[PDB]
DNA sequence: ATCGGATGTATATATCTGACACGTGCCTGGAGACTAGGGAGTAATCCCCTTGGCGGTTAAAACGCGGGGGACAGCGCGTACGTGCGTTTAAGCGGTGCTAGAGCTGTCTACGACCAATTGAGCGGCCTCGGCACCGGGATTCTCGA
DNA sequence: TCGAGAATCCCGGTGCCGAGGCCGCTCAATTGGTCGTAGACAGCTCTAGCACCGCTTAAACGCACGTACGCGCTGTCCCCCGCGTTTTAACCGCCAAGGGGATTACTCCCTAGTCTCCAGGCACGTGTCAGATATATACATCCGAT
């Protein structure tokens, strides 16, 4: 069976409990429930899907196999989340 | 001495102790130009921008003590007697010092290495009467080995290892380093990067760096840090100089003598960029004499005899059907690199979905979907009668997983060492396999793993089930069983896949190996 | 009995610690793994610039911080101090993402 | 005078999708506003694309990228299909 | 020879000459390709046909023969991902989707 | 006599089905052309201009109430309050 | 033109009008303090939109406000209105 | 004659010539006027001076003589007009304004 | 390789308000992006404003109206005053 | 559970007005030369990204347990809403007059485009040295059992 | 209720590396000179806005009442925080070879833009009728008090 690498922990589980706790602290919350740790992961995954979709559209229009920071900036500005400091 | 005498001398007397010294560089230029005249190329190359070296050239040219203390058979200060060629090496080192230059020691591994080093340090302390400091940079696995060697063949010195956690290292530094209560400071690479600032503010005599081949890239952080260190001279220890290129030899030389080999372009235009006629031949290769004084290498065929040689063979396997379909799929189009070609040449099941089903089974069908593995199975079956234990190497541990599951499918007894197995279980594993009667037929390993202290000397056959870009890594894997120790004939079987990229990898490896052959080995003497 | 703070007095200390610094609160490698296995869907065989991944992480962290602030206001308005998934759902529904 | 509109064309599309229904003046005006708004959105996105890639011409590739970047999912796929088959028919004829 | 409109050549119903003229005198770029007006007209015709068949279905659902802004609003708001396209848009004389929260309803 | 709630629900059903204008045209026009004279003096207006202003204003207010209601329900009430509006339009981004 | 400057016309946004808007929003029960908040928010919205419309009108050198100018102002704010032009 | 920069003639610091070229090549209109680059350069200069003055004040408050994105963020988010101008914008490596809800403090 | 930016002018405006305060690299990039964004907004709004009135030329009047539309409150007031001052000085020179 | 109101909800009929059909002309889109320049193809080169692996440090991360305080539920109560009914009041329609100012036409300048020549202003490359990060340690201060 | 103890801030005192001048070069901004045409500016027209005056009659307004509901208080679990202890994965570094992309420098060709002509497509002005309101009108169908 050890021919097959045992399936790794899911990538969305890489946003650990302490990381979400730190984000919530910077947001200014004191107490935190136990289901936020999955609701937040879902929200982050959805946001990332949208931005990645737009960035990939740009980078394949440009005839390149390389997503670039300036494409990410274009995608964010398209969504209406302009970001200063990268282009 | 006492700590205050060490404090009055060790610490940098000035704020900026790094400055151009003229006497030493003039001495080096006069001695080397006396040795040979090819160096004018380097000197004119370095004088193009800065002309004070050009006035050094002028003054040393227009005007046209390294006492021969042979330092014979082992003096009493180093306990016991030792190999006469080691006395020859120590004489080499002494003359090197007395000519105000440095030089790589390139003795083959296991040929009494670091013993000439400690003897030379004792010579410095007793015949030259000079105390420390002496920085020693070695891989972590050899720190205690170095310390034991120093403390058991020249015990009347000060030497400690600079290892530990953050706080233990800090207190040790403030106690001894800033305390100036040492003669030799054993430290590891990572420690050298970590403890940069305290170690800078010491007037170093030498900086001994074992396995010097680690410093072969001049953008490496360790190389930058060692350049930033102040020292009087240097000393390099490594068994495989010029592993896979000619430029890295210049990279070693630059750290050795930063005032001689100060230009990369000059050295890479010395021989490399000229291939039309005999100008790529005898004359240009005999221009190697520039490398003659800076290096010494000795072979296991000059010294201990024993160890019958090697019997390297090649087993040109043929592509298998599933391998064929995967290889054609890869060639024309997850997969993002040519490394997929080598993966396919090794075993198709590395790619996901290659196992049929999957219902998870480990039956005889494994060797069916593999070219090399069938030859491997037949080879193991043939060797089982003579009971010769096996060391299998590879480039991917993920391949070793398939191989070990094959291993226990046919009811064999293996034992692994990879990047994930810790130190203590590694040690118990090597003890188990090297037992006087060990019931573990095969042993698995990764080519670039385990360091150098591994002593898998109990077996006789070593299959390089995959090849490597650097032939030196494969050579280390081979001498891992061919070192002093094993006395039966060591047999090595590389497996090569035809009509595939493995031919190209082998061919480039042969280029680099023969380049190493022509550059160093004949002029090794 | 050893010294022990009462609940909340370490939470406020971390609140004011993190509302004062500027570094990234998510580890780099897990986030890179996340937005590479996400990008594997729309198109395969992509190469990501380090700067591109960094911009993605900056934007996502800012988004989550703002969302958590509005969730905090929702929870306070509900006469509570603990945030619950209903607060996040309401916050995203009001602002127009649901 | 002579203000132009899309009423004459919206009416044709209506009469070929629902052959016996009508449309009021206010609804026709809303459809006109919709068409103008979508045209402006797509043309602006295409112009920004052409400026982004330092090209100096709008063409079918920019239009297709803009529509796939502006319309959500299933609408984007059908719109792309419509545009490609229309352009192929035009090129052939 | 007798002229053949590019919209007839492409088999479309929206005007390609008008789209080309707007793209030209609309300050979008220095040059405009020849397939771009055709592609854009096809896309506009598709979107019009989609929203308009939804509006016609609503109008027939209300037993009306003509289409009114109420029907347009019903179609757009009911259809997901057309609602997402017209997310920030306000339709005059439209309305709201019939919707009452659950907890407000009588026991 | 009906119980509290019945007439409110029937009114909800009535007004969620019509399309006409809930604010009086002439009072809205007076308010609009009163606000106007704080930027420029002696302006004229188009009937369709005031009509568009009303159509946008009522849409804005209805959309705001649709979030005020959700905020009220989130707090285990059925009544809407000034704090509900303040929270709704603080989250929406209008401060 | 004559006798047009007025005061407290925000009181013309009557309480039943607020209740009807609340019903279309689906609100069942309404507190008594809600009307002042509604008047304030409506006044702020109207001030912004009318400011932008008057800016467009002044730039065009006209001095009559057109529905097309109102549409421009609304679109610039991000509230695209369909039906009156564009 | 002798060259005399348009910025110097206007008494400005921003490049009037480069602003003019950007306006002309950005496909904004058929032809740009003559006072448009001067006006736009003046406006950009004003906005930059305002932002930098507030950021330098924040840096001095933090006892550091060098503006950093944290100082830019503090300057922008502590003024109402600037914050309204840059509401959607997010500053990289900016951080958050210190803020704790009053009901969250100990009794 | 030659990439143009507003760094050398932002670091002349800085040395007039705070004559002895430096600015980091990241803040410089943010400043360049900010002036780029504001330029884009003003230019786009002025272009649309010209297109609405059927004018072919963009000029200081459209720039004034665009800044009065984009900038809030006293910021627009001061910016307009500065722009008028600069234009008058330039046309007098 | 039943019965009595009150409120939508179908159903027939008259009115009208707004959508739809039809004729004209005029302007704009299509047809046909002619061209130039934008973009496609090629080719050096120099640096960045990928894949698989190894070795080492060390903070975070994970898991466990106690216990406290907060959520959730239940209960009472006293308003603050909803409902309904008279009675004012002002919005809506319908009309009229008055007029300004929004819109269309001519025309004839100033002023923006284009081109050539020229030159300083800005950009890339290099070196360095203060500004800031880091590490104690000592002193202050802020929380928590009494 | 005041001491005990942990956290934090403020001093000095290193180090290091990013900003910030300095220099050479080149290429876009400046100056000078046509010239073709937007667009002020004047003038005429007539449409849509503004202002009242009157009726009528439905929406607002004020007042009563009584009754669900929001709010405060009280318990009680339970679940989330805070602190220890152990494990592990992130983060540097380092190796090998590739391809990808960003320049710069070209060549060249085909597809746009620019003209000149000229007819049909579409926009506007009309003239119809049937689809959609308006009234009544009977029926079905919740809601609330016994
Ligand atoms: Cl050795």
């Amino acid at each position: 069976a050890k021919r097959h690498r045992k399936v790794l922990r899911d990538n969305i589980q890489g946003i650990t409990k302490p990381a979400i706790r730190r984000l919530a602290r910077r947001g200014g919350v004191k107490r935190i429930s136990g289901l936020i740790y999955e609701e937040t992961r879902g929200v982050l995954k959805v946001f990332l899907e949208n931005v990645i979709r737009d960035a990939v559209t740009y980078t394949e229009h440009a005839k390149r196999k390389t997503v670039t920071a300036m494409d990410v900036v274009y995608a964010l500005k398209r969504q209406g989340r302009t970001l200063y400091g990268f282009g | 001495h006492d700590p205050e005498s060490n404090k009055k001398r060790y610490l940098l007397k000035d704020a900026n102790g790094k400055k151009f010294d003229l006497e030493g560089t003039t001495k080096r230029f006069e001695h080397l130009l006396s040795l040979s005249g090819l160096f004018k190329h380097f000197i004119e190359s370095k004088a193009a921008k800065d002309p004070k070296f050009r006035q050094v050239l002028d003054v040393l040219e227009e005007n046209k003590e390294s006492i021969e203390f042979q330092f014979r058979e082992s003096p009493a200060y180093v306990n016991g007697q030792l190999r006469p060629y080691q006395i020859q090496g120590v004489n080499w080192l002494v003359s090197l010092h007395k000519n105000k230059i440095a030089g790589i020691l390139a003795d083959e591994m296991g040929l009494g290495k670091t013993l000439q080093t400690i003897s030379f340090l004792g010579y410095l302390r007793y015949i030259e009467k000079i105390p420390g400091p002496f920085l020693v940079i070695a891989p972590k696995s050899t720190l205690n080995n170095w310390l034991r060697e120093i403390n058991r063949w020249t015990p009347d010195v000060n030497a400690f290892i600079l290892q530990g956690d953050k706080e233990e290292r800090a207190e040790l530094i403030q106690k001894k380093l800033l305390g100036c209560d040492f003669d030799v400071v054993i430290a590891s690479y990572e420690i050298i990067i970590r403890e940069k600032s305290p170690l800078k503010k010491i007037n170093w005599e030498y900086i001994i760096i074992d396995e010097a081949h680690r410093i072969k890239n001049e953008e490496s952080m360790l190389s930058q840090v060692l350049r930033e260190f102040t020292s009087r001279n240097r000393l390099l220890i490594t068994g495989t100089p010029l592993q896979n290129n000619l430029h890295e030899l210049w990279a070693l030389l630059n750290f050795l003598l930063p005032d001689i080999f100060s230009d990369a372009q000059d050295f890479d235009d010395w021989f490399s960029s000229e291939s039309t006629e005999e100008d790529q031949d005898k004359i240009v290769k005999q221009l190697h004499t520039v490398l003659q004084p800076f290096l010494l290498r000795r072979i296991k065929s000059d010294v201990e005899t024993s160890l019958l040689p090697k019997k390297e063979l090649n087993l040109y396997v043929g592509m298998s059907s599933m391998q064929k379909k995967w290889y054609k799929k890869i060639l024309e189009k997850l997969l993002n690199i040519m490394m997929q070609l080598r993966k396919c040449c090794n075993h198709p099941y590395l790619f996901d979905g290659a196992e049929p089903g999957p219902p998870y089974t480990t039956d005889e069908h494994l060797v069916y979907n593999a070219a090399k593995l069938q030859v491997l199975d037949k080879l193991l079956k043939k060797l089982k009668e003579e009971g010769s234990r096996v060391l299998i190497f590879s480039q991917m541990s993920r391949l070793l997983d398939i191989l070990e599951d094959y291993c226990y499918f046919r009811n064999y007894e293996y034992c692994r060492i990879d990047g994930s197995t810790a130190h203590e279980d590694r040690i118990q594993a090597i003890d188990d396999y090297n037992a006087p009667d060990s019931k573990k037929f095969v042993f698995l390993l990764t080519t670039r793993a385990g360091g150098l202290g591994i002593n898998l000397t109990s077996a006789d056959v070593v299959v390089l089930y995959d090849s490597d870009w650097n032939p030196q890594a494969d050579l280390q894997a081979m001498d891992r069983a061919h070192r002093i120790g094993q006395k039966k004939q060591v047999k090595v079987f590389r497996l090569v896949t035809d009509n595939s990229v493995e031919e190209k990898i082998l061919e480039r490896a042969t280029q680099k190996l023969r380049l190493d052959q022509l550059v160093i080995q004949q002029n090794r003497t | 009995k050893p010294h022990r703070y009462r609940p909340g007095t370490v939470a406020l200390r971390e609140i004011r610690r993190y509302q004062k610094s500027t570094e990234l609160l998510i580890r780099k490698l897990p986030f890179q793994r996340l937005v590479r296995e996400i990008a594997q869907d729309f198109k395969t065989d992509l190469r990501f610039q380090s700067s591109a991944v960094m911009a993605l992480q900056e934007a996502s962290e800012a988004y989550l911080v703002a969302l958590f602030e509005d969730t905090n206001l929702c929870a306070i308005h509900a006469k509570r101090v603990t945030i619950m998934p209903k607060d996040i759902q309401l916050a995203r529904r009001i602002r127009g993402e649901r | 005078t002579r203000k132009e509109s899309y009423a004459i064309y919206v009416y044709k599309v209506l009469k070929q999708v629902h052959p016996d229904t009508g449309i009021s003046s206010k609804a026709m005006s809303i459809m006109n506003s919709f068409v103008n708004d979508v045209f402006e959105r797509i043309a602006g996105e295409a112009s920004r694309l052409a400026h982004y890639n330092k090209r100096s011409t709008i063409t079918s590739r920019e239009i297709q990228t803009a529509v796939r970047l502006l319309l959500p999912g299933e609408l984007a796929k059908h719109a792309v299909s419509e545009g490609t088959k229309a352009v192929t028919k035009y090129t052939s004829a | 020879a007798k002229a053949k409109t590019r919209s007839s050549r492409a088999g479309l119903q929206f005007p390609v000459g008008r789209v080309h003229r707007l793209l030209r005198k609309g300050n979008y770029a220095e040059r405009v390709g020849a397939g771009a007006p055709v592609y854009l007209a096809a896309v506009l015709e598709y979107l019009t046909a989609e929203i308009l068949e939804l509006a016609g279905n609503a109008a027939r659902d209300n037993k009306k023969t003509r289409i009114i802004p109420r029907h347009l609003q019903l179609a757009v708001r009911n259809d997901e991902e057309l609602n997402k396209l017209l997310g920030r848009v306000t339709i005059a004389q439209g309305g709201v989707l019939p919707n009452i929260q659950s907890v407000l309803l009588p026991k």
